[PDB]
């Protein structure tokens, strides 16, 4: 149930002790060493052509955030504030209140993309599927502030890759 | 996989392995990216009788710790437990 | 004194005669779950979620109405204590709707609170909800009577505090609603404090309706100026704006009410 | 001997790091926090908090985010007996102010009252 | 009434320690504001040694002040082994704060702090 | 050229994630443990859920037990390999680092298939995973494991065997059994000075006495001892995932208890206990029974620690996180002596410090 | 209750508390309380003075052998009038088993160092000096091991707030990183979670 | 696509010269890819 | 459906829009102020109300698992249709 | 058999451990007859040493006294023999089997507060 590493007493005799003196004498681990190199020189790199090739994700993959809709244009978001209570960094803001037929939706929905952990308890917290973590991932800014998501922005992300996103929930969803 | 014979001759030569065999880029024999649907299956309780909570209810069923001494003959010396036994030499690969 | 000696699991305490069995567990700290019984209303005794087992007594009893008598170990942890409040929070949780993040009453919710410490975790119910008419009983009180768990705090509050006689249940049966029966407002000079007791999202606040949420509310222990009563409430606050003013009990000025003005 | 003898009163304000301000201008209150009347359960009325006086939050210019210069606004503590706080707020020079506990005092409850021939504690219905 | 002390016995072997950290610190001064190249002068460094050792002055406790000597040996090896930079030393001086209103009719000027 | 004396000064990576805990419930704490041990994220996942599941007196499902220890050892290959790989790039071999953060690429993709994330997975949770197993995902551990000792094999190739290797790292560093265990070492430090002890072994966690593995034992205290432990430790790593392979049993990943897991989303969405539920601990937590636990688990540089102190609440009052490397980092003084400065490197090389842990 | 419930160990149970009564009788010049947890782990709460004779004892003794320090840990309880809770984690690898020694102490009372039981003790009381300002005495090195070098206060004493009194910036008028006193763009949030029903029957504390 | 291909190269995309009213022929952007395809082209599916 | 300030700067659904002596519209000067041209306010209300003959209909939102916790409308009033809390499909008992 | 090598670095091989325990075991004993008859201290670690001085006079082979001293390899039997010894001569100086030096405070040990 255990084993010892590096306990071999070496053999005296003469035949042993010359196959040492002939690995000192002429770099027999050394040359075994450039072999290994000299193999990896003749293989195919792991490399990928990006941008035009890109690694290879999976729909769980926690990316940028995106508020969702219904399949008629309402917006799933019904203020509940479960992804701000279970929000780990306190990265999301809400506030709410009643609009203009009576619906329970948000006035402030911000996160701050820069206190976000990328953990995607919003997503699983959320009841509905409103708030929920894409696929997009090359969304680096320019300036601090455009880390700084407000409804806009978000229902933004949901209308620009709602497309996509619906297919990973769709491909994902009996997991959850 | 798509070296020729006279590169994956040297290539198996100089490396002293058969590198075919074992190749560190992957093609055709990993997964499809498209999975059929689960269907996962539930829980020892999801059950619709002999399913009561107070019968499996965990975090009630701690206890706060027994307080074995407290400042308000010929009895044998303990340990904490019997002494750890001697581990065995590995029977695969001992390097003895 | 005429006090008489029960016992909740085992611990002796003693009481005057008259006391009941929530009570006497009240007097060694043990707080019996309940939905109607409330100490500044009648005792109802018709949400059973009170049921407790006396021992060497093969029935449960309602331990808001039950008085105690001399000699009675109350077993309140019991198994049989324990599958009669799973079994009633199983009742309430039949019909009840999944309005919990729709719902003002979502984290301050005595039914979710004791459903996570009575209740079972789970539904057997695979049957269709009801489904109850909303009413308008005025500008304050949002009604939302889906969630009404028929606990009739409503109508002894309306009774016996605010002296308006005006909520009561129609129907029979699983049918029965609180309500007014008519297009009646419910506008006492003490209407919103209906929305204090109501333990689920029925009988909500109409102005507060949606904008908040309880946990991320600051409580700040402040006084009415209002009126020269001087009740004393708790402003609730959330990121420097004032959410909501509720009571906060003071049983010599306005024992846990306060009024519409203040509210 | 190996003891010395202290007859000072406890003060530890210049071991704490706490700023002049945040010391003598701050109002420690000491208070049994009353029960939510949205809810029945007693269970957060059963200890002690020490919180401090509310400062100035205002609106960040850039989201409206609430800023703050306070950084004793988010600090409660817990305490099982009123004197263990007050302990507590006379040992870092805090100036404090206490509220007595507020238990309910006890009811007299009669189910058969809702239903008596004389009186007018009967109930109008059920 | 009875502790079990730190260093001291009771005020004067206190005191002494006290006034042994002074005389390392006021020996330091010139050294650290040569080697951290401070822009400040000898006497402004020793001037910021006997506020700091006079924001204490008040305290009575034996163990108080004892630990306060072990903190100011603490600092003061962290100011001879450079380990501090010259930020760590440049923070006693509040050189980047405006100076705060004092008087009542100011700090009612400037906001809702009493 | 010797070394006299050795003084590190950390707390450069000091975050105060232990009091940020404090103000956090025990789920939103769980991913303040990804972020310690920042290599070995789902094994400090697996430290900090046996901590809160043996608080709150319940049990794992089987298969979620099997998920932590076929990812327990994958996460073992990961940070072994940045351990090696890393030891050898200080030195000056910098060509097998590149070898193998392919292998690790795509074990940072068996990571992202499972949970979405490459690293901070939040995976393991106490109560269980959260999430099962995608389809297909075991098919290509399976290919990942059937090619992966080639790639150890290579790099003993290129290291072991080689003179230079030997003489910076075969009489560097040698520490004595008792001032390992004196300096609260643990994990390889332990078990390069021939100490005996591997907490999967002695004090096992969820599965770990099913699976049949052997524990590495040096001979001479030294760098080249506790190299040849790490490398045989990606060896019988290799053994365990295809023994968890082969023994993966089917069933639940989320403990049957919705008071302490939260519900799937199909039931939550019908169910009322169940959206209460989901509401309760997706908001408050659950509560945990108060208590002070200490759980240690033997993450891949040793015994990872959590103690734990709950006082009845849904967030920890107390949550201590014990590291290795500051126990190693702390012994690092008495591990250079005698040695040259070019030995420090392979010292500090050869103790797996990563600083997260090391300064929380 | 098998699927869901963790299973009891009543053999490390009865083990454990057999040798708690055995320390605590060996030791009764210190030994305050021995318990033992329902997930079977041993506590042995002493008084702060013997803190090196039980430490030595079970390093040495051939019934104890608790040769490795795990872990070494200060807890702030306020509410005590001897705040700081030093708590050692001790593992015997002889009997292949943890034991945790309990002691307290409050701001101006100096614990022993123990050091001269546990040299792993060197950083981690060291780390109480910084995070909790318990003083020990005797240690070698005692200074701080993981705030900045100006710092103020002793950040996991729970009367020090979450974010600090100072925050940094660089100032390009001085040149310099300097520190101000913090304001913060969003406040953190607080989030009062706690239920108002009693969630453990078996923990409840009798009323006054 | 190339299937005989390693995983990674099998599947890449030939930027536009155009996209928005911006000359993309040397300012090749990963983001240039649309939704549809992001799926396809990051392997979160086998189906274009 | 969009509008516009006389400052030129677009509401949004909420009807947010900065004041023409506010100074914090110099960050949208040489920028844009991102706002989202659907407003689910009128795109439920594009919606036609369901016509049907039960006096308790479920709502769903669509999807199964997909949409929102299920929950249970009543028709009784024939004033006011039945509107799903959730989604804002409005319902009618068509009798 | 002369045991090439414990095993334990640092540790070195005895080359007369029956001898050497016997030594440190009477050495053992005549440090702990110092110690007070009531003490605990004494009765227990008395009862213990007498065990392990009886199994090593009733065993000549190294290797079977090594399996029932159930301590490991017999080196570290010598050292924790050592540790023991030092030890007893540490709790003469303590006196810990004296009563009680301080009641701790009332709520002290009190969790949950
Ligand atoms: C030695 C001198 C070079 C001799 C040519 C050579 O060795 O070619 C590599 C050729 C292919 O090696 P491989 O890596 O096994 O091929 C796999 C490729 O995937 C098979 O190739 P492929 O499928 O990728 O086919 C496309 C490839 C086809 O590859 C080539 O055209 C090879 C380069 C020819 C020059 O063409 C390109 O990628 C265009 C590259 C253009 C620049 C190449 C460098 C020019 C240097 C001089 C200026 O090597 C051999 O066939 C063995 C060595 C023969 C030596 C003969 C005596 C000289
Ligand atoms: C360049 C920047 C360098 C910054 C250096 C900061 C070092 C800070 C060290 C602070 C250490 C202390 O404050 S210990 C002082 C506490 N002492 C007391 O409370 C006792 C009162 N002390 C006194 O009255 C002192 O004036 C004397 C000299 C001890 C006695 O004077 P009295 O007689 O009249
Ligand atoms: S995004 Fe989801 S969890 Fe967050 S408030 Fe909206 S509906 Fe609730
Ligand atoms: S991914 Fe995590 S940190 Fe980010 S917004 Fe969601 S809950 Fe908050
Ligand atoms: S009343 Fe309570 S249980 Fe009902 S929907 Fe509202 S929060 Fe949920
Ligand atoms: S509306 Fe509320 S208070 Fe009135 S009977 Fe129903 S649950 Fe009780
Ligand atoms: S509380 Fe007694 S039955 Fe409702
Ligand atoms: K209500
Ligand atoms: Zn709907």
């Amino acid at each position: 149930t255990y084993k010892y590493v590096n306990l071999r007493e070496p053999s005296m005799d003469m035949k042993s002790v010359t196959d040492r003196a002939a690995q000192t004498l002429l770099w027999t681990e050394l040359i075994r060493g450039l072999g290994m190199t000299l193999s990896y020189l003749f293989r195919e790199p792991a490399t990928i052509n990006y941008p035009f090739e890109k690694g290879p994700l999976s729909p769980r993959f926690r990316g940028e955030h995106a508020l969702r809709r219904y399949p008629s244009g309402e917006e799933r978001c019904i203020a509940c504030k479960l992804c701000e209570a279970v929000c780990p960094a306190q990265a999301i803001t809400i506030e709410a209140e009643p609009r203009a037929d009576g619906s329970r939706r948000t006035t402030r929905y911000d996160i701050d993309m820069t206190k976000c952990i990328y953990c995607g308890f919003c997503q699983e917290a959320c009841p509905v599927d409103a708030i929920v973590e894409g696929p997009n991932f090359e969304f680096s800014t320019e300036t601090h502030e455009e880390l700084l998501y407000n409804k806009e922005k978000l229902l933004n992300n949901g209308d620009k890759w709602e497309a996509e996103i619906a297919a990973n929930i769709q491909a994902d969803y009996l997991y959850r | 996989a798509s070296a020729t014979r006279l590169i994956q001759g040297l290539r198996n030569w100089a490396s002293g392995r058969d590198l075919q065999a074992k190749l560190q880029l992957r093609y055709q024999e990993i997964s499809k990216r498209t999975q059929p649907p689960p269907k996962l299956p539930v829980g020892p309780s999801h059950r619709l009788s002999n399913n009561y909570y107070c019968a499996r209810d965990g975090r009630r069923e701690a206890m706060p710790p027994s307080i074995v001494m407290s400042s308000q003959s010929e009895k044998k010396a303990v340990s904490p437990a019997p002494p750890i036994k001697r581990w065995e030499l590995s029977q695969d690969e001992p390097y003895l | 004194s005429n006090l008489i000696e029960v016992f909740v699991d085992g611990q002796s305490v003693m009481v005057e005669p008259g006391t009941t069995v929530l009570q006497a567990c009240e007097k060694v700290g043990m707080q019996i779950p309940r939905f109607c019984y409330h100490e500044r209303l009648s005792v109802a005794g018709n949400c059973r979620m009170c049921l407790v087992e006396i021992e060497k007594a093969p029935k449960v009893v309602a331990a808001c109405a039950m008085p105690v008598m001399k000699g009675w170990n109350i077993l309140t942890n019991s198994e049989k204590t324990k599958k009669a409040r799973e079994g009633v929070m199983e009742f309430l949780l039949a019909n009840h709707p999944l309005d919990c993040p729709i719902c003002d009453q979502g984290g301050e919710c005595d039914l979710q609170d004791q459903s996570m410490m009575f209740g079972s975790d789970r539904s057997r119910f695979l049957e269709g909800k009801r489904a109850v008419e909303d009413k308008n009983i005025g500008p304050l009180v949002k009604t939302i009577m889906t969630r009404c768990i028929q606990c009739t705090r409503c109508i002894r509050f309306a009774s016996e505090i605010a002296g308006v006689d005006d909520l009561g249940t129609t129907g029979r049966g699983n049918d029965m609603q609180v309500g007014t029966y008519i297009e009646k407002m419910f506008m006492s000079e003490l209407s919103g404090n209906i929305i204090d007791i109501c333990p689920v999202g029925a009988l909500t606040s109409k102005p507060y309706a949606f904008t908040a949420r309880p946990w991320e509310t600051r409580k700040t222990e402040s006084i009415d100026v209002m009126d020269a009563v001087g009740s004393n409430i708790v402003v609730s606050t959330r990121t420097g704006e004032v959410m909501r003013i509720l009571p906060r009990m003071h049983e010599d000025i306005n024992e846990e009410w306060i009024s519409d003005k203040t509210r | 001997t190996q003891l010395i003898t202290v007859d000072e009163k406890l003060d530890i304000t210049t071991l704490t790091g706490v700023p002049e301000e945040h010391i003598k201008t701050r109002k420690a209150r000491i208070f049994v926090p009353a029960r939510n009347n949205m809810q029945s359960g007693v269970n957060n009325t059963k200890k002690w908090k020490m919180e401090f006086d509310t400062r100035e939050r205002w609106e960040n210019p850039l989201m409206g985010w609430a800023s703050t210069a306070d950084p004793l606004s988010n600090l409660v503590l817990t305490f099982s007996t009123k004197e263990d706080a007050i302990a507590f707020a006379e040992k870092n020079g805090w100036s404090y102010d206490v509220e007595e506990r507020k238990v309910p005092k006890p009811k007299s409850k009669s189910y058969g009252a809702n239903f008596s021939w004389n009186k007018r504690t009967r109930v109008s219905t059920k | 009434t009875s502790v079990k002390p730190i260093f001291s016995r009771d005020m004067n072997e206190a005191k002494r320690r006290v006034r042994e950290l002074y005389r390392a610190w006021y020996r330091e001064v010139p050294n650290t504001v040569h080697l951290f190249q401070l822009d400040i002068s000898v006497k402004q460094g020793r001037d910021k040694v006997r506020e700091m050792f006079k924001k204490n002055a008040h305290v009575t406790d034996p163990r108080v002040v004892d630990l306060l000597v072990i903190k100011g040996k603490m600092e003061l090896e962290e100011t001879i082994n450079v380990w501090k930079q010259r930020t760590h030393v440049m923070r006693f001086f509040h050189e980047t704060e405006a100076p705060r209103p004092k008087d009542f009719l100011s700090k009612f000027y400037v906001g809702h702090d009493p | 050229e010797m070394v006299r004396k050795c003084d590190p000064h950390i707390g450069l990576l000091h975050r105060g994630t232990e009091k940020l805990i404090e103000y956090k419930t025990y789920l939103q704490a769980l991913p303040y443990f990804d972020r310690l041990d920042y290599v070995s994220m789902m094994c400090n996942e697996q430290a900090y859920s046996l901590a809160v599941e043996k608080l709150l007196n319940i049990q794992p499902p089987p298969r979620a037990q099997w998920i932590r220890v076929l990812f327990g050892e994958i996460t073992r290959l990961l940070n072994h390999i940045m351990a090696v790989t890393t030891h050898a790039l200080d030195i000056g071999a910098m060509t097998p680092f590149f070898w193998m953060f392919e292998e690790r690429e795509k074990m940072f993709e068996f990571y992202e298939r499972v949970s979405g994330a490459r690293m901070h997975a939040a995976y393991v949770r106490p109560g269980g995973v959260h999430q099962d197993l995608p389809l297909g995902l075991m098919d290509d551990i399976y290919e990942f494991s059937k090619n992966f000792s080639l790639r150890i094999d290579e790099l003993e190739e290129m290291l072991t065997n080689n003179r230079i290797w030997r003489n910076r790292t075969v009489d560097i560093g040698v520490v004595t059994a008792e001032d390992a265990l004196n300096y609260g070492f643990s994990g390889v430090m332990l078990r390069g000075s021939g100490i005996q002890w591997d907490l999967r072994k002695t004090q096992p966690y969820d599965v770990y006495d099913q699976v049949e593995f052997d524990v590495p034992i040096g001979s001479r205290g030294d760098c080249y001892d506790r190299y040849l432990c790490r490398v045989e430790e990606m060896r019988q790593s290799i053994r365990i995932i295809s023994q968890c392979l082969n023994k993966m049993p089917p069933g639940e990943i989320k403990v049957d208890d919705a008071k302490v897991s939260p519900p799937k989303r199909a039931e939550m969405k019908t169910s009322m206990e169940s959206l209460i539920h989901h509401f309760k601990l997706y908001t408050e937590g659950y509560q945990v029974p108060p208590g002070a636990t200490y759980t240690a688990i033997e993450a891949p540089k040793g015994e990872f620690g959590v103690y734990l102190v709950s006082d009845g609440s849904s967030r920890p009052y107390r949550c201590k996180i014990k590291a290795p490397g500051f126990a190693h980092l702390a012994g690092l003084d008495k591990m250079s002596k005698g040695h040259m400065l070019a030995d420090v490197v392979a010292i500090i090389g050869t103790q797996d410090i990563v600083f997260g842990e090391v300064d929380r | 209750t098998r699927p869901t419930v963790r299973p009891r160990n009543d053999v490390a149970h009865k083990q454990l508390s057999a040798f708690g009564e055995y320390v605590a009788e060996i030791l009764p010049k210190y030994v305050q309380q021995v318990q033992v947890s329902c997930f079977s782990e041993l506590e042995i709460c002493i008084h702060p003075d013997g803190v090196i004779p039980v430490l030595t004892f079970l390093r040495d003794h051939s019934n104890a052998q608790f040769k490795s320090l795990a872990d070494l840990t200060a807890v702030d309880i306020p509410t005590r009038q001897n705040r700081f809770e030093i708590v050692y984690n001790l593992l015997s690898l002889r009997f292949n088993s943890r034991i945790r020694v309990k002691t307290y102490t409050d701001e101006l009372t100096p614990v022993e160092s123990s050091v001269s039981v546990y040299k792993a003790a060197n950083w981690y009381e060291r780390e109480i000096w910084d995070m909790f300002g318990v003083f020990f005495a005797n240690h070698p090195d005692l200074r701080r091991i993981l705030t900045d070098y100006g710092f103020e206060g002793h950040p996991f004493r729970k009367d020090f707030p979450l974010s600090g009194y100072v925050e940094l910036r660089y100032d390009d008028e001085v040149k310099r990183v300097v520190a101000e006193p913090v304001e913060l763009a969003q406040e953190f949030r607080k989030f009062d979670l706690n239920s108002p029903w009693e969630a453990f029957p078996a923990y409840r504390q009798p009323p006054e | 696509e190339d299937n005989k291909q390693f995983f990674g190269r099998h599947r890449w995309v030939i930027y536009t010269t155009e996209m928005n009213g911006k000359n993309t022929f040397w300012d090749v952007d990963g983001s240039m890819v649309p939704p549809e395809w992001h799926r396809w082209l990051h392997c979160m599916t086998d189906d274009p | 459906g969009v509008r516009t300030s006389p400052t030129g700067e677009k509401v949004t659904h909420t009807g947010q829009v900065y004041d023409d002596e506010d100074y914090r519209r110099v960050r949208f000067v040489g920028r844009q102020k991102e706002v989202n041209e659907n407003f689910a306010i009128d795109l439920i209300a594009e919606q036609p109300v369901s016509q049907v003959g039960s006096r308790v209909i479920s709502c769903d939102g669509g999807g199964g698992a997909l949409g929102h916790p299920r929950v249970y409308i009543n028709l009784d009033k024939e004033t006011k249709t039945g509107t799903c809390g959730y989604c804002g499909l409005q319902f009618r008992q068509q009798h | 058999l002369l045991k090439k090598t414990t095993g334990l670095v640092g540790l070195a091989v005895c080359e007369t451990p029956h001898e050497r325990l016997k030594i440190l075991y009477t050495k053992i004993l005549d440090v702990l007859g110092h110690i007070p008859k009531n003490a605990a201290y004494r009765k227990y670690t008395e009862q213990i040493t007498n065990e392990k001085l009886s199994i090593v006079k009733a065993e000549p082979d190294v290797k079977k006294l090594e399996e029932q001293l159930q301590g490991g390899q017999i080196e570290e039997v010598i050292l924790q023999a050592e540790n023991e010894l030092s030890l007893a001569r540490k709790m003469i100086q303590w006196k810990p089997w004296e009563p009680l030096v301080e009641e701790p405070p009332a709520s002290q040990w009190k969790w949950p507060i």
